[PDB]
RNA sequence: CGUAUGUUCAA
RNA sequence: GACGAUCAGAUACCGUCGUAGUUCCGACCAUAAACGAUGCCGACCGGCGAUGCGGCGGCGUUAUUCCCAUGACCCGCCGGGCAGCUUCCGGGAAACCAAAGUCUUUGGGUUCCGGGGGGAGUAUGGUUGCAAAGCUGAAACUUAAAGGAAUUGACGGAAGGG
């Protein structure tokens, strides 16, 4: 019977968000800190959320959770944006395509003027999966 | 009551009026 | 689509339509040149014949009946007339 | 594109288009999306008409750009495939974006804390995003959508036919939307091509992300 | 069987209508079909139409210009008096200020309006708003 | 003491918009009982049609609410009808006239049969649904009155109809049907596609772009 | 509307659907009035004029709102005629 | 009320479908609504099977399975737990429940 | 549904004529069983003679003694 | 395996 | 029907027997929740995957030893059918229904048939039948509800989880 209430819930993944740099993986330590930076009524109620706090901080050192933290989110931006290839997918030596969007693409006036191949188109028109149950 | 026992009520009832005037004709 | 031009289908469309179902009704059917083999004259055979069509003097068959289509005998080449 | 020369398309876009699959739609044809599509190829696969496709692009920018503020337009992505995509349109365009869940009420809950009032909504996929196409309903809100040959059209507006499911699609449908919105916005040249590059927009699966980040790590050690 | 062609071209008309369709085929055509058309255009509910010829009853294709609400039908076509025309005007009409009751008459096919003005009575043929 | 929460609420404080109908006119869901207040403030009467108490089972017994039932109106093409159920009947009645007033649809008057001075009755037959109830609306000669039953006579009276002939067919016991009834069939006086109204329309600016740089300035503010 | 004078006596006059020409009620909160923007001939970029269309409710939850719009770009010549 | 569409049988373009009897019970009930079951399982248990396989007098011998096909009336199917009540919507779903 | 032909006059009468005796209220007043069953005999008012007086129970869910008199 | 019943009115 | 159980009783459910019947042929009978509880003929009105019959078209696989056609399969189209999924077509008291839609914006044609619940499908007359009965079919009198669909609870010798 040691599951944690929200009110013990709420304010464990607050103080990490607003002071995770001065918490770590001691209760003993983070159970100080919960006495100057937060007013916890009650000592059993702060030795709970401090245990969480701790819990959490192993797992939000481990990888990234419903809590923020600025260190996981700076990353976040640099993989969103810093990696741009050098060449882009896009460009490409040969690009393939199918008899049926080539003639297409000379109804787009574009069919000889690019540098494509074309492959054998598919035989059989087996594209369908076999009815039946499950 | 059952509707088809009602009807099976009153056709033996039916059947009892019937030789009741059967006798008397 | 609400505006569909009902006046001018693709003659695509109009093939795909039942015969009876087009803006003007026309028949699937034609009549062909048929050539057997031998001699030298030509038939003129309905596409979906209902008769055994014989070639009159060279005796042979031309076309057998079927649920569609007349199927022309091997060996016979026909060609579609044109009205 | 108005029959006009200037916004016709390139052999650039062409080949861009080509790459990332955009001309190839689902095995599924919507009968509201026939209109869109150019022909069924030997494996089932309905191969989506790239004038059609510029058509629709274009006629989306132009909505856009009408609208004065740009915050007012909302781009949104339910998929992860497309996510980043939407973002970054939205850091080019000054969009308001919604990547991830949409939470329902946001549209029509005036006392909601995310309560917002676009006046044009812009999504990836009408199936995925099906809740802020169907409340746009309730507020009178303009549509625009990518959609597939697949792709239902209740309540969408401006339906550009693509292959919203392949990422690199998705992506660049989103940077060709804000390369044109921004060209008729006179922010960026339309002679000198754009800055941004195309795979910017990508969405890269996590075990890509391992893949290259230690491939460029063992590029930079050795 | 096909009693009233002019029931079933009003019908495939009003659904059309309601559709939001901007054609409409009507198949088959009658003189009286075409004439009621007519009314229907001279008051612009409708727009062109051509009719088309098939060596058969022919067919017709209606442009349809969002305007009319209902083109009903009456079976049978009951006499109509000018004394009980107002009645019949009451009956079929959303108002007197618009809408129309097509009646043939001796004069010729027309709607309610120009059968009072040429003190004409006639069949009922149908009505439009 | 109004802090208007929607962008409509916040052109109506700011007197940027006139009259409802230009409210009515894009069809805009009004959310803010002010906004009717602000427009019609002092015209409006309203009239409480039934107080229906409703009774759901539960173990302890019977839980007793009150439904209320309110007409909204300036006796001058306007109209509305709210329904709000809550524990208290006072708390109901509010909770009514605030939907009420949320309810409010513009009322088209025509003419029987003359055009001679102020319209004086409905344009056309107009039915109304609710239930089982229909209650159909029907245009009178000028000085017939409203022949009604009590509860569709102070919805026309409110709604400013001066003449109109009625049939109404279903279970007119059931009150909140034959009022909604009643003002389903008023509503619809607009939706109607009288001759009239066949002229091309010319399209106007919408409130949300003619207003959309004060709408920057402060909403984002505010 | 008008009297017999001509006075408009309407409290207002809705607008009509661009395709459908069904009237937009007061309510129909489905329905949009979107504005298409209109380019410079050379330049391809804003000038600042727009063409507008209005799509009603039902038009939209049918799926017919976006042959609608396109139908109309092509009459007002926003979309090639060759699309 | 009804309650299913299909009024709880398979049969849609025909009058009558000749009746079977229930497997425990000996119900009559018709071939279209007599709730189905083909059993397949092996002659011996899975407990079993390993005693069986060194007493055999063959290196390789498959064992042979059993092959019945069981038809329970509506009652019987209900009662011996071979289908459930199911929801409003929950009835509509046709799929055989995932092995 | 019902007939509409432009000759069907005898064929609406003859339905309406003959659906008319479905309402109790028409065959109560056209039969004439009722009015030779009805004790007044189709008057409003009647005299008569107290045979006894009689009390008649009141239906559930009330109770008393209903006073009355055969006559 | 195998059991049935619950006087009248009344919130 | 007899018997054995079960039970307070058990003229039942369970079990052991077992007559009529069940079966074939010939003559009757004319009713069923004879049900899609939904008349028929005709027109219009969304989409999608199938399916059965017929025809037409088309890569390819397989047999017909090679050819030929023909079959088995694959991809479509058309027509008639049994249905299915979806849909703010539209309707409906709702359950629901692509018809139960195209209805107060009320009329394609036409047949049968209902008018609160009972009394009562009873009496009586006619008619059919070997009979059982079928068909036609009232009245006196009595009554303020009977009923439909859906909601919330409670209950269940219903299920599932605690
Ligand atoms: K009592
Ligand atoms: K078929
Ligand atoms: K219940
Ligand atoms: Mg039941
Ligand atoms: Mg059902
Ligand atoms: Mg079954
Ligand atoms: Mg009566
Ligand atoms: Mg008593
Ligand atoms: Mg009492
Ligand atoms: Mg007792
Ligand atoms: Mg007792
Ligand atoms: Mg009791
Ligand atoms: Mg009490
Ligand atoms: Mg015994
Ligand atoms: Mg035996
Ligand atoms: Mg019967
Ligand atoms: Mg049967
Ligand atoms: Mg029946
Ligand atoms: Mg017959
Ligand atoms: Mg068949
Ligand atoms: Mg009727
Ligand atoms: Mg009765
Ligand atoms: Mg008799
Ligand atoms: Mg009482
Ligand atoms: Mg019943
Ligand atoms: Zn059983």
């Amino acid at each position: 019977g040691r599951v944690r209430t929200k009110t013990v819930k709420k304010a464990a993944r607050v103080i990490i968000e607003k002071y995770y740099t001065r918490l770590g993986n001691d209760f003993h330590t983070n159970k100080r800190v919960c006495e100057e930076i937060a007013i916890i009524p009650s000592k059993k109620l702060r030795n709970k959320i401090a245990g969480y706090v701790t819990h959490l901080m192993k797992r939000i050192q481990r990888g990234p959770v419903r809590g923020i933290s600025i260190k996981l989110q700076e990353e976040e931006r640099e993989r969103r944006d810093n990696y741009v290839p050098e060449v882009s997918a896009l460009d490409q030596e040969i690009i393939e395509v199918d008899p049926d969007t080539k003639e297409m693409l000379k109804l787009l006036d574009f069919g000889s003027l690019s540098n494509l191949q074309v492959t054998q188109p598919t035989v059989g028109m087996n594209f369908k999966t076999p009815r039946g149950p499950v | 009551m059952r509707a088809k026992w009602r009807k099976k009520r009153m056709r033996r009832l039916k059947r009892k009026r019937r030789k009741m005037r059967q006798r008397s004709k | 689509p609400l505006a569909k031009d009902l006046l001018h289908p693709s003659p695509e469309e109009e093939k795909r339509k039942h015969k009876k179902k087009r803006l003007v009704q026309s028949p699937n059917s034609y009549f062909m040149d048929v050539k057997c083999p031998g001699c030298y004259k030509i038939t003129t055979v309905f596409s979906h014949a209902q008769t055994v069509v014989l070639c009159v003097g060279c005796s042979t068959v031309l076309c057998q009946p079927t649920g569609g289509k007349a199927r022309l005998t091997e060996g016979c080449s026909f060609r579609r007339k044109q009205h | 594109s108005g029959a006009l020369d200037v916004l016709q398309m390139k052999e650039e876009d062409v080949l861009k288009f080509l790459a990332a699959g955009t001309h190839l739609g689902g095995t599924n044809l919507d009968f509201q999306m026939e209109q869109y599509i150019y022909k069924r190829k030997s494996d089932g696969i309905y191969i989506i008409n790239l004038k059609r496709t510029w058509e629709k692009l274009l006629l989306a920018a132009r909505a856009i750009v009408a609208i004065e503020n740009p915050a007012d337009v909302s781009v949104i992505s339910s998929r992860n495939t497309g996510q980043r995509a939407v973002l970054k349109f939205a850091a080019a365009t000054g969009a308001t974006p919604i990547a991830g869940r949409f939470t329902p009420g946001t549209f029509t809950n005036q006392i909601q804390a995310a309560f917002r009032e676009p006046r044009l909504l812009v999504v990836t996929d009408p199936r995925a995003d099906h809740q802020p196409l169907t409340e746009a309903s309730y507020v009178n809100l303009p549509t625009i959508a990518l959609c597939n040959t697949d792709s239902p059209l209740r309540y969408v507006d401006i339906a550009i036919p693509c292959n919203n499911k392949g990422a690199h699609s998705v992506g660049l449908m989103w940077w060709m939307l804000a390369r044109e919105v921004l060209r008729m916005r006179g922010t960026i040249s339309r002679e000198h091509p754009w800055e941004v590059m195309p795979d910017l927009y990508f969405y890269r699966d996590p075990e890509e992300i391992e893949k290259e980040e230690q491939a460029a790590a063992e590029k930079a050690v050795t | 069987v096909r009693m009233n062609v002019l029931a079933d071209a009003l019908k495939s008309i009003n659904n059309a209508e309601k559709r939001g369709k901007r054609q409409v085929l009507i198949r088959p055509c009658s003189k009286v079909i075409v004439r009621f058309l007519t009314v229907m255009m001279k008051h612009g509910y409708i727009g062109e139409f051509e009719i088309i010829d098939d060596h058969r009853a022919g067919k017709i294709v209606v442009n349809l210009t969002g305007r009319l609400n209902k083109c009903g039908v009456i079976s049978p076509r009951f006499d109509v008096q000018l004394k009980d025309l107002e009645k019949w005007q009451n009956n079929l009409l959303p108002s007197r200020q618009f809408g129309f009751i097509v009646l043939t008459t001796s004069a010729g096919i027309m709607d309610h309006e120009e059968a009072r003005r040429k003190h004409t009575g006639g069949k009922i043929l149908g009505f439009f708003f | 003491e109004w802090m208007p929460v929607t962008k409509l609420g916040r052109l109506v404080k700011d007197m940027k918009i006139k009259s409802l109908e230009e409210i009515y006119l894009f069809s805009l869901p009004i959310k803010e009982s002010e906004i009717i207040d602000f427009f019609l403030g002092a015209s409006l009467k309203d009239e409480v049609l039934k107080i229906m108490p409703v009774q759901k089972q539960t173990r302890a017994g019977q839980r007793t609410r009150f439904k209320a039932f309110v007409a909204i109106g300036d006796y001058n093409g306007h109209v509305g009808l709210g329904v709000k159920c809550s524990k208290e009947v006072a708390t109901a009645i509010r909770g009514a006239i605030i939907l009420a007033k949320l309810s409010i649809v513009p009322v088209r008057r025509g003419y029987w049969g003359n055009k001679i001075g102020k319209p004086h009755t409905v344009p056309c037959k107009v039915t109304g649904r609710c239930g089982s109830v229909l209650v159909r609306l029907i245009p009178a000669p000028r000085g017939t009155g409203i022949v009604s039953a009590p509860v569709p006579k102070k919805l026309l009276m409110m709604a400013g109809i001066d003449d109109c002939y009625t049939s109404a067919r279903g279970c007119t016991a059931t009150l909140g049907n034959f009022a909604k009834a009643t003002f389903d069939a008023i509503s619809k006086t607009y939706s109607y596609l009288t001759p009239d109204l066949w002229k091309e329309t010319v399209f106007t600016k919408s409130p949300y772009q003619e207003f959309t740089d004060h709408l920057v300035k402060t909403h984002t503010r505010v | 509307m008008q009297n017999d004078a001509g006075e408009f006596v309407d409290l207002y006059v809705p607008r009509k659907c661009s395709a459908s020409n069904r009237i937009i009620g007061a309510k129909d909160h489905a329905s949009i009035q979107m504005n298409v923007a209109e380019v410079d001939k050379v330049t391809g970029r804003f000038n600042g004029q727009f063409k507008t269309y209005a799509i009603c409710g039902a038009i939209r939850r049918m799926g017919e709102s976006d042959d609608s719009i396109l139908r109309l770009a092509k009459a007002d010549g926003i979309v090639s005629k060759n699309f | 009320t009804k309650k299913r569409r299909n009024n709880g049988r398979a049969k849609k373009g025909r009058g009558h479908v000749q009746p079977i009897r229930c497997t425990n019970c000996a119900r009559c009930v018709p071939k279209d609504k007599a709730i189905k079951k083909f059993v397949i399982r092996n002659i011996v248990e899975a407990a079993a099977v390993r005693d069986i396989s060194e007493a055999s007098v063959f290196d390789a011998y498959v064992l042979p399975k059993l092959y019945v096909k069981l038809h329970y009336c509506v009652s019987c199917a209900i009662h011996s737990k071979v289908v459930r009540n199911r929801s409003r919507e929950a009835r509509k779903d046709r799929t055989p429940p995932p092995r | 549904g019902k007939c509409r032909g432009l000759r069907t006059a005898r064929k609406l009468r003859s339905h309406r004529r003959d659906q008319k005796w479905h309402d109790k209220q028409y065959k109560k007043a056209h039969l004439g069983t009722a009015l030779k069953a009805n004790p007044f005999g189709g008057a409003s008012h009647a005299k008569g003679i107290v045979l006894e007086k009689v009390g008649v129970e009141a239906k559930q869910p009330n109770s008393a003694i209903r006073k009355c008199v055969r006559v």
